[PDB]
C-alpha cells in the first residue's frame, strides 16, 4: 500500500 | 508557465514517449519537478488507481499496442493531452504563487529566509486534506496532492521543495534519510526544516532542525549522514515513489516497466551514483524482468554498497538488507548471513529511539523469523551443506553481537526475552563439532610491527563467548545474558 | 421501483432522521435492504470518506446545527434528497432484473434454485472493479458498490444477499460466522453456498458449499453453530459496518452516535437477541461515551454471552474476547485472565485450520502480549493485590489448557518455542507461595450418589501439572514439552 | 481501515 520509497 | 521546449514532447501515449520527457527534462539545468511529478501521478492514476476506461470524457483518450508476453492482444495507454497536464500545472502554480507572495522576503542572493521556507511548508500543510488515512497507496505526487489533496508522508515534503521551484528558490533541497523526509536550505544548503510528520502519531517538529536528532544518535537521521538531494536526485527520488501496486496480490506490468527504465535512464546518466537505495529498487526489478545488455542484479546491490561506504561513511543499513534479501530468496545461507551480519555491523554504532521502529521490526523479522527458517530449511536438505560451516556460525554471532552493540547507551532496551528463544533455537541448529572450531579472541597484540576468527564489540556478546561454544547450550543461561 | 410509504420519510437531514427511515422500515415484513444500505453507504460518504464540501454541486445539500460538545460552533450534516437515493436504487435494480432474468428458473413455491443463486452471485461478482484493495475502509455498503464498484470481503455476500431480495426471492439469507459470510437458501434454509472470497488470498470457493468446512471442525465455520440470518438481522449486521474512521487516529462523532442509536434501536426491537457480536460493539460503544437511562457496557457484554450459550451451543468465541477486553483496559486482572480462560474453554474442541489464521493471531496477543503486560504491570503496583491469587493462576493454567487442547487433532501445531518464553515469563510472575495452592487434581469419583481446585483436558498440559507448582520453574523443561 | 464487522 504505501512503504517509504525505495524501501527495501 | 511551461516553456516551449517541454510543451513540444507531448503528448505521451506510451512508456517510451514518457521516457522521453524524463530524458529530455533531466538534461536541462532545472529539471521541473512539478511537470515531471503531474506525469507520473496522472499516469499511475489511470493504470494503478483507476482502470475502468472512461467513455463519457472526450478529453481523455488511450492508446492501443500490441501486449507484452503472448498471453493478450492488445493494452491500452493513458494519453497524456498537453491541455490536461498544463491545466493541472497551472493549478498548482496558482495556488502558490497566489498564497505566498516574495514580496515581503528579502532574499540576499540565492538563499531563501527560514520564514520563507516554514511559509510555503504551511500554505503546502494546510492545504492538506482533513479526512484520509496517511498509508494509503498512490498519493505520493503532486497529481494527488493537486487532484484529491492526498499525500503521504514523504509526498508532503517532496511537494514543498516542488513549491518552492514553482517560486523561484533554487536552494531549496529534500533531504532523504532511509525513512524520513526534509528540507535543507541555505548557503551551501546546512540549514535544515522539518516538514512532514512521521510514523503514525501526527507528531510533527515542523519548523524545529533536525540537529536534536542527529545527536541523538538515532537511525532516522543517520548520523548526519543523510542524502542531501540535488534536482538530478529528487527526480530519482520521484521514479522510486512509483508504486505499481494495483492490489495487494497484483501489479501493473507497464508502471513495472516505466520505473524499470526510468531507472536505469537514471543510472545512465549517473544520477543514481549517490543514491544507495535506487540501485537496490533497480537490482530487485531485474531480478524478476531483467532486461539484455544490463548488469546482474547481484552487481547492482554491490554498486550500492559501493555508494554506501564512499558517499555517507557506510552508515546505510538498507544496502546489505537488499542483498541479503537478494540471497535469502535465492536460498543462499552462507551469502545471506554474511550480509545480515554486515548489517548489524552498521546498526551497532547506533541508539535504538523511539522513532527508529520500522528498523527494529527489520532486525526483529530477520532474527525471530527469516533466519530460524533458512536454518530450518537446511536441516532438512542435508538429511535428504553450510549448516556445518564454522563461518556461518561466526556470521550469526557477529549479526547477534552488532544488534547488542546497538543496544548499548539506548534509551530504550532492545532485547527482551522473545529474542532469546530463537537465539537458543539457531544456535541448538548447528553441531558443537562446528560452534567449536570458531575461534573467538579478544586480542593478540595490537597494531603491526616493522578455523575462523571473530571478536566481539558487545559486553553482553562478549560475557557468553563460552556457553555459545558449549556443546550443550544452556537454555536457562543464555536468556538471563541476553537481557540486562 | 420504491414503494410511496418509504418516500415520504425523507429527505433526511440528521442523524435522527435516518432512524426514522430505519424504525420505520424494520416495521415492515421486507425491509428493504437496498434502501437501507444506500442510506448509511451515502451518509458515511460525505462524514468519513470526503468531507471536503462541494459548492458547485446544486443537487447535494447540507444541514447545520449545534456541535454537540462546548468545542465547535455548528456541524453540517449531508442531506439525502429522496431524488439521489431514488436514483441510486434504480440503478441498482436495473443491474439486477436487466442481468439476470428469472424467465427460466422455476421456482416451486417460494425456493430458489442453486443455479439461480449461483448466478445472481456472479452478476455481482463480474460487477466488481479490477483495480483495489481488498481491506480498505468503505466499501462495505452497496453505495460504494453502486458507485465505486469496490465492496469488502463481507460485503460482498451482503451484495449478493440484497440482489436477491431485489428480484424477490425471499428465502436467501446472510450466514455469519465471526469472520466469514456466505449464504443460506433453499426451503427451511438449509442449503448454503459460498459467494465471496476469504482472507488475503483471492482463495474462493464459490458455488461450493460450507459442508466441508463445518466438518473439518474449523472456527471459520463453527462447527455449524453459525447465524443463519433474517431481514432484521440482516439490518443489523449492516448497522454494525459502519465504519465511523475517518483516518487511523480520527473519528466520525455522528457516524458514532448514528451506529449507537441504531444498535439500540435494534435492541429495543428484540433484533439484537440471536447477535453476540452486535451486543458486544453495542457495549464497547457504551463504555466511551454513555447514553442516559441505558444499561452498563458490563451489563451488554453479558448478554452477549448469554445469547451464545442459548443460541448457539456457546461455540462462539468473541463474547468473551470482548468482556476480557473491557476489564484489561479497566484494569481489572482478575476479571480479566477469568474470561481469556473462559475464551480457551471454548476453542479447547476445535481444530486450527489453514482459514483459522484470524483467531490464532487473536490468541497469540493475548499469550504473548497483553497479559505478559498486564503482569508486568501487577509487579510494580504491589511494590509500590492480584499477582498472588491462586485462583488467577489457574485462570492462566486453564487458559494454556484449552490452547493445548485446540491444538490436538489439528492439521498445524498451534505451539512453538516462542509460545514457551511468555508462558515461562508468566508462570515466574507467581510467587511458588501461590502456585501451589492451587490444587491440579484429575479426578476423585466420578458422577453422584443418591485453596482453589483445577482439572486439565490437555494430554500436554497434564504432562507438566508438576513443572508448573515448582518452586522453581524449569524453562529448558516447560519448552520442551509445550512443543510435541 | 477494515475488520469483520462487529469484531472486536
Amino acid at each position: 500500500r504505501w512503504x517509504f520509497p525505495a524501501r527495501p | 508557465g511551461l516553456k516551449a521546449a517541454q510543451k513540444t514532447l507531448f503528448p505521451l501515449r506510451s512508456i517510451d514517449d514518457v521516457v522521453r520527457l524524463f530524458a529530455a527534462e533531466l538534461g536541462r539545468e532545472e529539471p521541473d519537478l512539478v511537470l515531471l511529478s503531474l506525469v507520473l501521478g496522472f499516469v499511475e492514476h489511470f493504470l494503478a488507481v483507476n482502470r475502468v476506461i472512461p467513455t463519457n470524457v472526450p478529453e481523455l483518450t488511450f492508446q492501443p499496442s500490441p501486449a507484452p508476453d503472448p498471453p493478450g492482444g492488445l493494452t491500452y495507454f493513458p494519453v497524456a493531452d498537453l491541455s490536461i497536464i498544463a491545466a493541472l500545472y497551472a493549478r498548482f502554480t496558482a495556488q502558490i504563487r497566489g498564497a505566498v507572495d516574495l514580496s515581503l522576503y528579502p532574499r540576499e542572493g540565492g538563499v531563501s529566509s527560514r520564514e520563507l521556507v516554514k511559509k510555503v511548508s504551511d500554505v503546502i500543510w494546510n492545504s492538506l486534506s482533513r479526512s484520509y488515512f496517511k498509508d494509503r497507496a498512490h498519493i505520493q505526487s503532486l497529481f494527488s496532492f493537486i487532484t484529491g489533496t492526498k499525500l503521504d508522508s514523504s509526498g508532503v515534503a517532496f511537494a514543498v521543495v516542488g513549491a518552492c521551484q514553482a517560486l523561484g528558490l533554487r536552494d531549496v533541497h529534500l533531504a532523504l534519510s532511509e525513512d524520513h523526509a526534509w528540507v535543507v536550505f541555505g548557503p551551501n544548503g546546512e540549514q535544515t526544516a522539518e516538514v512532514t510528520w512521521h510514523g503514525k502519531g501526527n507528531e510533527d517538529r515542523r519548523g524545529q532542525t533536525v540537529n536534536a536528532g542527529v545527536a541523538e544518535r538515532s537511525w532516522l537521521y543517520l548520523k548526519g549522514s543523510y542524502m542531501r538531494c540535488d534536482r538530478k536526485m529528487e527526480v530519482a527520488f520521484m521514479v522510486c515513489a512509483i508504486n505499481p501496486s494495483i492490489d495487494l496480490h497484483t501489479d501493473s506490468l507497464e508502471l513495472l516497466q516505466l520505473q524499470q527504465k526510468l531507472l536505469w535512464l537514471l543510472y545512465d546518466l549517473g544520477h543514481l551514483e549517490r543514491y544507495p537505495m535506487a540501485l537496490g529498487n533497480l537490482a530487485d526489478l531485474e531480478e524478476l524482468e531483467p532486461t539484455p545488455g544490463r548488469p546482474d542484479p547481484l552487481t547492482l546491490y554491490h554498486k550500492g554498497i559501493a555508494s554506501a561506504k564512499t558517499y555517507y561513511r557506510d552508515e546505510h543499513i538498507y544496502p546489505y538488507m537488499y542483498l541479503a534479501g537478494y540471497h535469502c530468496r535465492n536460498r543462499n545461507v552462507r551469502e545471506a548471513l554474511q550480509a545480515w551480519a554486515d548489517t548489524a555491523t552498521v546498526i551497532q554504532d547506533y541508539n535504538y529511539c523511539r522513532e527508529d521502529e520500522e528498523i527494529y521490526k527489520e532486525f526483529f523479522e530477520v532474527a525471530n523469523d527469516v533466519i530460524p527458517n533458512l536454518l530450518k530449511e537446511a536441516a532438512s536438505l542435508l538429511e535428504a551443506s553450510a549448516l556445518q560451516d564454522p563461518e556461518c556460525f561466526a556470521h550469526l554471532l557477529r549479526f547477534y553481537d552488532g544488534i547488542c552493540k546497538w543496544e548499548e547507551g539506548s534509551p530504550t532496551p532492545v532485547l527482551h526475552v522473545g529474542w532469546a528463544t530463537f537465539l537458543v533455537q539457531s544456535l541448538g541448529r548447528f553441531e558443537g563439532q562446528v560452534r567449536q572450531k570458531v575461534r573467538i579472541v579478544s586480542g593478540t597484540v595490537a597494531g603491526t610491527a616493522r578455523g575462523p576468527v571473530l571478536t566481539f564489540q558487545s559486553e553482553k556478546m562478549k560475557g557468553m563467548k563460552e556457553l555459545l561454544v558449549a556443546t550443550k547450550i544452556n537454555s536457562s543461561a543464555i536468556k538471563l545474558q541476553l537481557t540486562a
